[PDB]
Protein backbone atom coordinates (compact mmCIF):
# COMPACT_ATOMS: atom_id res chain seq x y z
CA UNK A 1 0.00 0.00 0.00
CA UNK A 2 3.31 2.18 -0.11
CA UNK A 3 2.28 4.01 -3.38
CA UNK A 4 -1.75 4.51 -2.27
CA UNK A 5 -0.55 6.20 1.21
CA UNK A 6 2.08 8.32 -0.47
CA UNK A 7 -0.50 9.28 -3.35
CA UNK A 8 -3.42 10.30 -0.69
CA UNK A 9 -0.23 12.38 1.54
CA UNK A 10 0.28 14.46 -1.90
CA UNK A 11 -3.13 14.86 -3.36
CA UNK A 12 -4.46 16.34 -0.12
CA UNK A 13 -1.91 17.94 1.37
CA UNK A 14 -1.96 20.68 -1.29
CA UNK A 15 -6.05 21.20 0.00
CA UNK A 16 -5.15 21.59 3.34
CA UNK A 17 -2.66 24.29 2.23
CA UNK A 18 -4.30 25.92 -0.90
CA UNK A 19 -5.49 28.85 1.15
CA UNK A 20 -2.12 30.47 0.08
CA UNK A 21 -3.70 30.69 -3.25
CA UNK A 22 -7.49 29.88 -4.12
CA UNK A 23 -10.43 30.82 -1.76
CA UNK A 24 -11.51 27.21 0.24
CA UNK A 25 -13.67 26.91 2.76
CA UNK A 26 -12.22 26.36 6.26
CA UNK A 27 -14.38 22.93 6.45
CA UNK A 28 -12.43 21.93 3.58
CA UNK A 29 -9.50 22.79 4.52
CA UNK A 30 -9.61 20.91 7.82
CA UNK A 31 -10.92 17.39 6.15
CA UNK A 32 -8.27 17.57 4.18
CA UNK A 33 -5.47 18.64 7.07
CA UNK A 34 -7.46 15.73 9.36
CA UNK A 35 -6.91 12.73 6.57
CA UNK A 36 -3.18 14.11 5.43
CA UNK A 37 -2.19 14.49 9.15
CA UNK A 38 -3.25 11.30 9.82
CA UNK A 39 -1.72 9.60 6.92
CA UNK A 40 1.73 11.29 6.89
CA UNK A 41 2.43 9.89 10.18
CA UNK A 42 1.07 6.14 9.01
CA UNK A 43 3.01 6.31 6.11
CA UNK A 44 6.04 7.43 8.41
CA UNK A 45 6.07 3.79 9.76
CA UNK A 46 6.83 2.81 6.26
CA UNK A 47 10.56 4.73 6.71
CA UNK B 1 5.35 -16.66 16.60
CA UNK B 2 5.93 -17.59 12.62
CA UNK B 3 8.03 -13.71 12.37
CA UNK B 4 9.58 -14.54 15.66
CA UNK B 5 10.93 -18.46 14.81
CA UNK B 6 13.01 -16.67 11.84
CA UNK B 7 13.25 -12.85 13.38
CA UNK B 8 16.73 -13.00 13.36
CA UNK B 9 17.33 -13.63 9.79
CA UNK B 10 14.75 -11.51 9.52
CA UNK B 11 16.22 -8.97 10.80
CA UNK B 12 19.76 -9.19 8.53
CA UNK B 13 17.62 -10.24 5.32
CA UNK B 14 16.18 -6.32 5.18
CA UNK B 15 19.13 -4.67 5.97
CA UNK B 16 21.29 -6.46 2.85
CA UNK B 17 17.91 -6.22 0.81
CA UNK B 18 18.47 -2.62 1.85
CA UNK B 19 22.06 -2.28 1.10
CA UNK B 20 21.92 -3.83 -2.32
CA UNK B 21 18.70 -2.07 -3.79
CA UNK B 22 21.30 0.54 -2.97
CA UNK B 23 24.45 -0.59 -4.29
CA UNK B 24 22.48 -1.01 -7.79
CA UNK B 25 21.08 2.65 -7.79
CA UNK B 26 24.51 4.43 -6.52
CA UNK B 27 27.10 5.01 -9.63
CA UNK B 28 29.91 2.13 -9.76
CA UNK B 29 32.91 5.55 -9.02
CA UNK B 30 30.74 6.14 -5.76
CA UNK B 31 30.78 2.64 -4.71
CA UNK B 32 34.72 2.60 -5.41
CA UNK B 33 35.02 6.15 -3.85
CA UNK B 34 33.10 5.10 -0.47
CA UNK B 35 33.32 1.32 0.10
CA UNK B 36 36.59 -0.76 2.08
CA UNK B 37 38.17 -3.72 2.02
CA UNK B 38 39.31 -4.11 5.43
CA UNK B 39 38.52 -1.80 8.68
CA UNK B 40 39.87 -2.37 12.50
CA UNK B 41 38.52 -2.29 15.71
CA UNK B 42 39.03 -1.23 19.31
CA UNK B 43 37.07 -3.13 21.94
CA UNK C 1 7.80 -41.54 17.78
CA UNK C 2 11.41 -40.49 17.65
CA UNK C 3 11.69 -40.10 21.58
CA UNK C 4 12.21 -43.94 21.29
CA UNK C 5 12.73 -44.84 17.52
CA UNK C 6 16.48 -43.50 17.87
CA UNK C 7 16.99 -45.97 21.37
CA UNK C 8 15.93 -49.20 18.52
CA UNK C 9 18.27 -47.04 16.37
CA UNK C 10 21.01 -47.30 19.12
CA UNK C 11 20.65 -51.12 19.54
CA UNK C 12 20.82 -52.30 15.86
CA UNK C 13 23.84 -50.47 15.63
CA UNK C 14 24.93 -52.05 18.77
CA UNK C 15 24.31 -55.68 17.68
CA UNK C 16 25.94 -54.81 14.46
CA UNK C 17 29.39 -53.98 15.78
CA UNK C 18 29.58 -57.06 17.86
CA UNK C 19 28.79 -58.65 14.71
CA UNK C 20 31.80 -57.19 12.70
CA UNK C 21 34.08 -57.60 15.91
CA UNK C 22 33.52 -61.58 15.87
CA UNK C 23 34.22 -61.82 12.07
CA UNK C 24 37.03 -59.38 12.31
CA UNK C 25 38.69 -62.40 14.99
CA UNK C 26 37.86 -65.00 12.51
CA UNK C 27 39.42 -63.28 9.61
CA UNK C 28 42.81 -62.78 11.82
CA UNK C 29 42.14 -66.40 12.64
CA UNK C 30 42.61 -67.38 9.04
CA UNK C 31 46.21 -65.52 8.53
CA UNK C 32 47.07 -67.04 11.50
CA UNK C 33 46.50 -70.66 10.33
CA UNK C 34 46.12 -69.92 6.57
CA UNK C 35 48.98 -72.25 4.72
CA UNK C 36 51.35 -69.26 3.21
CA UNK C 37 53.67 -70.46 0.25
CA UNK C 38 55.14 -68.77 -3.26
CA UNK C 39 53.73 -65.48 -1.64
CA UNK C 40 55.84 -65.09 1.48
CA UNK D 1 45.17 -62.67 -18.40
CA UNK D 2 47.54 -64.24 -15.65
CA UNK D 3 49.67 -60.97 -14.45
CA UNK D 4 46.43 -58.75 -14.43
CA UNK D 5 45.29 -61.12 -12.01
CA UNK D 6 48.31 -61.00 -10.31
CA UNK D 7 48.88 -57.36 -10.48
CA UNK D 8 45.00 -56.49 -9.24
CA UNK D 9 45.64 -58.34 -6.38
CA UNK D 10 49.52 -57.19 -5.25
CA UNK D 11 50.87 -61.20 -5.02
CA UNK D 12 54.08 -59.25 -6.44
CA UNK D 13 56.27 -62.70 -6.02
CA UNK D 14 53.43 -64.31 -8.75
CA UNK D 15 54.41 -60.98 -10.98
CA UNK D 16 58.49 -61.24 -10.28
CA UNK D 17 57.78 -64.51 -11.89
CA UNK D 18 55.63 -63.42 -14.71
CA UNK D 19 57.78 -60.66 -15.60
CA UNK D 20 60.91 -63.29 -15.14
CA UNK D 21 60.34 -66.29 -17.47
CA UNK D 22 58.55 -64.06 -20.00
CA UNK D 23 61.16 -60.81 -21.56
CA UNK D 24 58.48 -59.74 -23.87
CA UNK D 25 56.62 -56.10 -23.10
CA UNK D 26 53.20 -57.22 -24.96
CA UNK D 27 52.74 -58.63 -21.74
CA UNK D 28 53.37 -56.12 -19.67
CA UNK D 29 52.10 -53.37 -21.80
CA UNK D 30 48.72 -56.15 -22.87
CA UNK D 31 45.50 -54.13 -23.31
CA UNK D 32 42.79 -55.76 -20.88
CA UNK D 33 39.02 -56.62 -21.69
CA UNK D 34 38.05 -53.09 -20.26
CA UNK D 35 40.86 -51.63 -22.04
CA UNK D 36 43.47 -51.34 -18.82
CA UNK D 37 47.07 -52.86 -18.48
CA UNK D 38 48.68 -54.44 -15.43
CA UNK D 39 50.08 -51.10 -14.27
CA UNK D 40 46.14 -49.75 -14.00
CA UNK D 41 44.80 -53.07 -11.85
CA UNK D 42 48.05 -52.84 -9.75
CA UNK D 43 47.04 -48.85 -9.15
CA UNK D 44 43.01 -48.70 -8.95
CA UNK D 45 43.37 -51.60 -5.73
CA UNK D 46 45.79 -49.67 -4.33
CA UNK D 47 49.17 -52.40 -4.41
CA UNK D 48 52.17 -49.45 -3.74
CA UNK D 49 54.97 -52.37 -4.36
CA UNK D 50 53.52 -54.15 -7.21
CA UNK D 51 52.94 -50.72 -9.25
CA UNK D 52 56.72 -49.73 -8.34
CA UNK D 53 57.97 -53.24 -9.79
CA UNK D 54 55.82 -52.97 -13.00
CA UNK D 55 57.23 -49.26 -13.59
CA UNK D 56 61.01 -50.91 -12.32
CA UNK D 57 60.15 -53.39 -15.38
CA UNK D 58 59.18 -50.84 -17.73
CA UNK D 59 55.73 -50.14 -18.01
CA UNK D 60 54.14 -47.47 -20.47
CA UNK D 61 51.53 -45.19 -18.49
CA UNK D 62 48.78 -45.87 -21.48
CA UNK D 63 45.03 -45.13 -21.15
CA UNK D 64 41.59 -46.75 -20.61
CA UNK D 65 39.13 -46.96 -22.68
CA UNK D 66 37.21 -44.77 -20.55
CA UNK D 67 40.48 -42.68 -21.06
CA UNK D 68 41.87 -42.99 -17.58
CA UNK D 69 45.17 -43.07 -16.31
CA UNK D 70 47.17 -44.86 -13.73
CA UNK D 71 46.87 -42.30 -11.46
CA UNK D 72 43.54 -41.71 -11.66
CA UNK D 73 42.70 -45.09 -10.75
CA UNK D 74 45.03 -44.11 -7.67
CA UNK D 75 43.45 -41.11 -7.03
CA UNK D 76 39.63 -42.39 -7.57
CA UNK D 77 40.53 -44.80 -4.52
CA UNK D 78 42.87 -42.43 -2.29
CA UNK D 79 45.94 -44.74 -2.16
CA UNK D 80 48.48 -42.64 -1.66
CA UNK D 81 51.61 -44.96 -0.99
CA UNK D 82 51.09 -45.82 -5.31
CA UNK D 83 50.57 -42.08 -6.33
CA UNK D 84 53.75 -41.10 -4.51
CA UNK D 85 55.55 -43.79 -6.07
CA UNK D 86 53.65 -42.94 -9.65
CA UNK D 87 54.23 -39.04 -9.23
CA UNK D 88 58.51 -40.18 -8.15
CA UNK D 89 58.74 -41.98 -11.85
CA UNK D 90 57.16 -39.19 -13.59
CA UNK D 91 55.86 -35.95 -12.48
CA UNK D 92 54.88 -35.23 -16.17
CA UNK D 93 52.11 -37.53 -16.06
CA UNK D 94 50.50 -35.56 -13.73
CA UNK D 95 48.50 -33.03 -15.89
CA UNK D 96 46.79 -35.91 -18.13
CA UNK D 97 42.94 -36.11 -19.25
CA UNK D 98 40.50 -38.43 -19.61
CA UNK D 99 38.12 -39.10 -22.15
CA UNK D 100 35.58 -36.87 -20.39
CA UNK D 101 38.34 -34.12 -19.49
CA UNK D 102 38.96 -34.84 -15.24
CA UNK D 103 42.31 -34.89 -14.42
CA UNK D 104 43.53 -36.80 -11.71
CA UNK D 105 43.32 -33.95 -8.48
CA UNK D 106 39.22 -33.97 -10.00
CA UNK D 107 38.88 -37.63 -9.16
CA UNK D 108 40.33 -37.26 -5.89
CA UNK D 109 38.27 -34.01 -5.18
CA UNK D 110 35.10 -36.05 -6.35
CA UNK D 111 35.71 -39.02 -4.06
CA UNK D 112 37.27 -37.00 -0.92
CA UNK D 113 40.53 -37.96 -0.58
CA UNK D 114 41.96 -35.36 1.42
CA UNK D 115 45.63 -36.45 2.17
CA UNK D 116 45.10 -37.29 -2.10
CA UNK D 117 43.96 -34.03 -2.91
CA UNK D 118 47.03 -32.64 -0.39
CA UNK D 119 49.51 -34.65 -2.40
CA UNK D 120 48.29 -33.82 -5.69
CA UNK D 121 48.19 -30.62 -5.15
CA UNK D 122 51.42 -29.84 -3.23
CA UNK D 123 53.12 -31.82 -5.97
CA UNK D 124 51.86 -28.96 -7.95
CA UNK D 125 49.51 -30.59 -10.01
CA UNK D 126 47.73 -28.15 -12.84
CA UNK D 127 44.37 -27.05 -11.54
CA UNK D 128 41.75 -27.00 -14.42
CA UNK D 129 38.07 -26.82 -15.62
CA UNK D 130 36.82 -30.16 -16.81
CA UNK D 131 34.36 -30.02 -20.30
CA UNK D 132 31.46 -29.65 -17.95
CA UNK D 133 32.87 -26.49 -16.56
CA UNK D 134 34.43 -27.60 -13.39
CA UNK D 135 37.38 -27.38 -11.08
CA UNK D 136 38.28 -29.50 -8.46
CA UNK D 137 37.02 -27.28 -6.07
CA UNK D 138 33.61 -27.58 -7.41
CA UNK D 139 33.68 -31.19 -7.60
CA UNK D 140 34.50 -31.48 -3.84
CA UNK D 141 31.47 -28.70 -2.80
CA UNK D 142 28.63 -30.52 -5.14
CA UNK D 143 29.51 -33.67 -3.20
CA UNK D 144 29.98 -31.90 -0.09
CA UNK D 145 33.29 -33.41 0.21
CA UNK D 146 33.99 -31.18 3.99
CA UNK D 147 37.78 -32.44 4.59
CA UNK D 148 39.07 -32.16 1.19
CA UNK D 149 37.01 -28.56 0.93
CA UNK D 150 39.31 -27.94 4.47
CA UNK D 151 42.33 -29.18 3.30
CA UNK D 152 42.08 -26.72 -0.09
CA UNK D 153 41.98 -23.66 2.38
CA UNK D 154 44.36 -24.65 4.29
CA UNK D 155 46.66 -24.97 0.92
CA UNK D 156 49.87 -23.10 0.10
CA UNK D 157 47.79 -22.50 -3.47
CA UNK D 158 43.93 -21.48 -2.53
CA UNK D 159 44.21 -17.91 -3.78
CA UNK D 160 45.03 -19.80 -6.80
CA UNK D 161 42.19 -22.66 -6.73
CA UNK D 162 39.91 -19.76 -6.55
CA UNK D 163 40.31 -18.06 -9.31
CA UNK D 164 39.60 -20.42 -11.45
CA UNK D 165 35.95 -20.76 -12.26
CA UNK D 166 33.12 -20.05 -15.41
CA UNK D 167 31.99 -16.88 -15.34
CA UNK D 168 29.66 -18.12 -17.64
CA UNK D 169 27.84 -20.82 -15.80
CA UNK D 170 24.61 -20.72 -13.28
CA UNK D 171 26.04 -24.49 -12.03
CA UNK D 172 29.87 -23.31 -11.15
CA UNK D 173 29.47 -19.65 -9.74
CA UNK D 174 32.58 -18.45 -7.38
CA UNK D 175 33.24 -20.84 -5.18
CA UNK D 176 32.82 -18.96 -2.44
CA UNK D 177 28.78 -18.55 -3.23
CA UNK D 178 28.76 -22.75 -4.06
CA UNK D 179 30.32 -23.32 -0.32
CA UNK D 180 27.60 -21.16 1.27
CA UNK D 181 25.22 -23.19 -1.11
CA UNK D 182 26.93 -26.91 0.31
CA UNK D 183 29.55 -26.35 3.28
CA UNK D 184 28.49 -23.20 5.76
CA UNK D 185 31.30 -24.26 8.16
CA UNK D 186 33.68 -24.63 5.65
CA UNK D 187 32.96 -21.01 4.78
CA UNK D 188 32.64 -20.28 8.54
CA UNK D 189 36.43 -21.62 8.50
CA UNK D 190 37.24 -19.95 5.56
CA UNK D 191 36.14 -16.27 7.17
CA UNK D 192 38.60 -17.18 10.30
CA UNK D 193 41.39 -16.39 8.11
CA UNK D 194 39.16 -12.59 8.02
CA UNK D 195 40.12 -12.16 11.81
CA UNK D 196 43.30 -11.50 13.21
CA UNK D 197 43.12 -10.47 17.10
CA UNK D 198 47.51 -8.44 17.06
CA UNK D 199 47.56 -7.91 20.92
CA UNK D 200 46.20 -11.52 23.19
CA UNK D 201 44.24 -9.48 26.26
CA UNK D 202 41.02 -7.51 25.63
CA UNK D 203 41.69 -5.14 28.54
CA UNK D 204 44.33 -3.15 26.87
CA UNK D 205 44.00 0.36 25.54
CA UNK D 206 46.53 -0.55 22.17
CA UNK D 207 44.55 -3.97 21.72
CA UNK D 208 42.87 -4.33 18.71
CA UNK D 209 41.30 -6.75 15.73
CA UNK D 210 41.21 -6.29 11.97
CA UNK D 211 38.87 -7.56 9.80
CA UNK D 212 39.24 -8.18 5.84
CA UNK D 213 36.48 -8.59 3.52
CA UNK D 214 37.89 -10.37 0.09
CA UNK D 215 35.83 -13.21 0.03
CA UNK D 216 32.52 -11.23 1.02
CA UNK D 217 32.52 -8.81 -2.26
CA UNK D 218 32.75 -10.10 -5.80
CA UNK D 219 26.45 -8.16 -1.62
CA UNK D 220 26.46 -11.31 -3.65
CA UNK D 221 28.19 -13.43 -0.38
CA UNK D 222 25.16 -12.34 1.80
CA UNK D 223 22.54 -12.85 -0.61
CA UNK D 224 23.64 -16.30 -1.54
CA UNK D 225 23.67 -16.54 3.18
CA UNK D 226 20.42 -15.00 3.15
CA UNK D 227 19.05 -17.53 0.42
CA UNK D 228 20.27 -20.36 1.66
CA UNK D 229 19.05 -19.35 5.44
CA UNK D 230 22.68 -19.68 6.92
CA UNK D 231 21.76 -17.29 10.28
CA UNK D 232 25.29 -18.31 11.58
CA UNK D 233 27.55 -16.90 9.04
CA UNK D 234 25.37 -13.69 9.00
CA UNK D 235 25.86 -13.24 12.99
CA UNK D 236 29.95 -14.34 11.93
CA UNK D 237 31.71 -11.07 13.58
CA UNK D 238 33.08 -10.55 9.87
CA UNK D 239 29.42 -10.22 7.92
CA UNK D 240 28.57 -7.95 11.04
CA UNK D 241 31.26 -5.59 10.80
CA UNK D 242 30.93 -5.99 6.92
CA UNK D 243 27.49 -4.47 6.97
CA UNK D 244 28.30 -2.26 9.68
CA UNK D 245 31.03 -0.68 6.97
CA UNK D 246 28.17 -0.77 4.52
CA UNK D 247 26.33 1.09 6.63
CA UNK D 248 29.13 3.63 7.49
CA UNK D 249 29.68 3.67 3.83
CA UNK D 250 26.67 4.79 2.09
CA UNK D 251 23.88 3.17 3.80
CA UNK D 252 22.69 5.55 6.58
CA UNK D 253 23.93 8.50 4.45
CA UNK D 254 21.29 7.53 1.85
CA UNK D 255 18.47 6.59 4.60
CA UNK D 256 18.81 9.89 6.24
CA UNK D 257 18.58 11.61 3.21
CA UNK D 258 15.15 9.84 1.90
CA UNK D 259 13.88 10.03 5.23
CA UNK D 260 14.86 13.57 5.55
CA UNK D 261 12.88 14.61 2.09
CA UNK D 262 9.68 12.84 3.72
CA UNK D 263 10.43 14.89 7.32
CA UNK D 264 10.36 18.38 5.10
CA UNK D 265 6.89 17.68 4.91
CA UNK D 266 5.84 15.78 8.06
CA UNK D 267 6.74 18.33 10.29
CA UNK D 268 5.67 21.71 8.85
CA UNK D 269 2.48 19.86 8.48
CA UNK D 270 2.15 19.29 12.58
CA UNK E 1 18.09 -36.44 24.42
CA UNK E 2 17.62 -36.11 20.65
CA UNK E 3 19.91 -33.29 20.71
CA UNK E 4 22.80 -35.39 21.33
CA UNK E 5 21.59 -39.43 21.19
CA UNK E 6 22.18 -38.67 17.67
CA UNK E 7 25.59 -37.55 17.99
CA UNK E 8 26.72 -40.86 20.14
CA UNK E 9 25.18 -43.19 17.50
CA UNK E 10 27.43 -40.94 14.69
CA UNK E 11 30.63 -41.66 17.19
CA UNK E 12 29.38 -45.36 17.48
CA UNK E 13 29.03 -45.50 13.50
CA UNK E 14 32.09 -43.70 13.04
CA UNK E 15 34.35 -46.74 15.07
CA UNK E 16 31.84 -49.51 13.39
CA UNK E 17 33.39 -47.78 9.58
CA UNK E 18 36.50 -47.41 11.00
CA UNK E 19 36.64 -51.22 12.29
CA UNK E 20 35.25 -52.28 9.10
CA UNK E 21 38.29 -50.35 7.08
CA UNK E 22 40.92 -51.92 9.34
CA UNK E 23 39.04 -55.40 8.17
CA UNK E 24 38.83 -54.86 4.14
CA UNK E 25 42.96 -54.54 5.02
CA UNK E 26 43.19 -58.29 6.17
CA UNK E 27 40.92 -59.70 3.50
CA UNK E 28 43.22 -58.09 0.69
CA UNK E 29 46.23 -59.68 2.94
CA UNK E 30 44.98 -62.84 2.74
CA UNK E 31 44.42 -62.90 -1.31
CA UNK E 32 47.83 -61.50 -1.64
CA UNK E 33 49.31 -64.27 0.32
CA UNK E 34 47.10 -67.55 -0.32
CA UNK E 35 48.08 -70.27 -1.90
CA UNK E 36 46.25 -70.50 -5.45
CA UNK E 37 47.09 -73.53 -7.50
CA UNK E 38 44.28 -75.40 -9.51
CA UNK E 39 42.25 -71.97 -10.54
CA UNK E 40 44.10 -70.52 -12.82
Amino acid sequence: ISNVLEWIIYTTGIIFVLPLFVEIPAHLQWQCGAIAVYFYWMNFLLY
Amino acid sequence: ADVQKHASLKRIAMQVELHTSLEKKLPLWFLRKVDQKSTIVYP
Amino acid sequence: SLEMEILKQKYRLKDLTFLLEKQHELIKLIIQKMEIISET
Amino acid sequence: SPLHFAASYGRINTCQRLLQDISDTRLLNEGDLHGMTPLHLAAKNGHDKVVQLLLKKGALFLSDHNGWTALHHASMGGYTQTMKVILDTNLKCTDRLDEDGNTALHFAAREGHAKAVALLLSHNADIVLNKQQASFLHLALHNKRKEVVLTIIRSKRWDECLKIFSHNSPGNKCPITEMIEYLPECMKVLLDFCMLHSTEDKSCRDYYIEYNFKYLQCLTALNAMVQNNRIELLNHPVCKEYLLMKWLAYGFRAHMMNLGSYCLGLIPMT
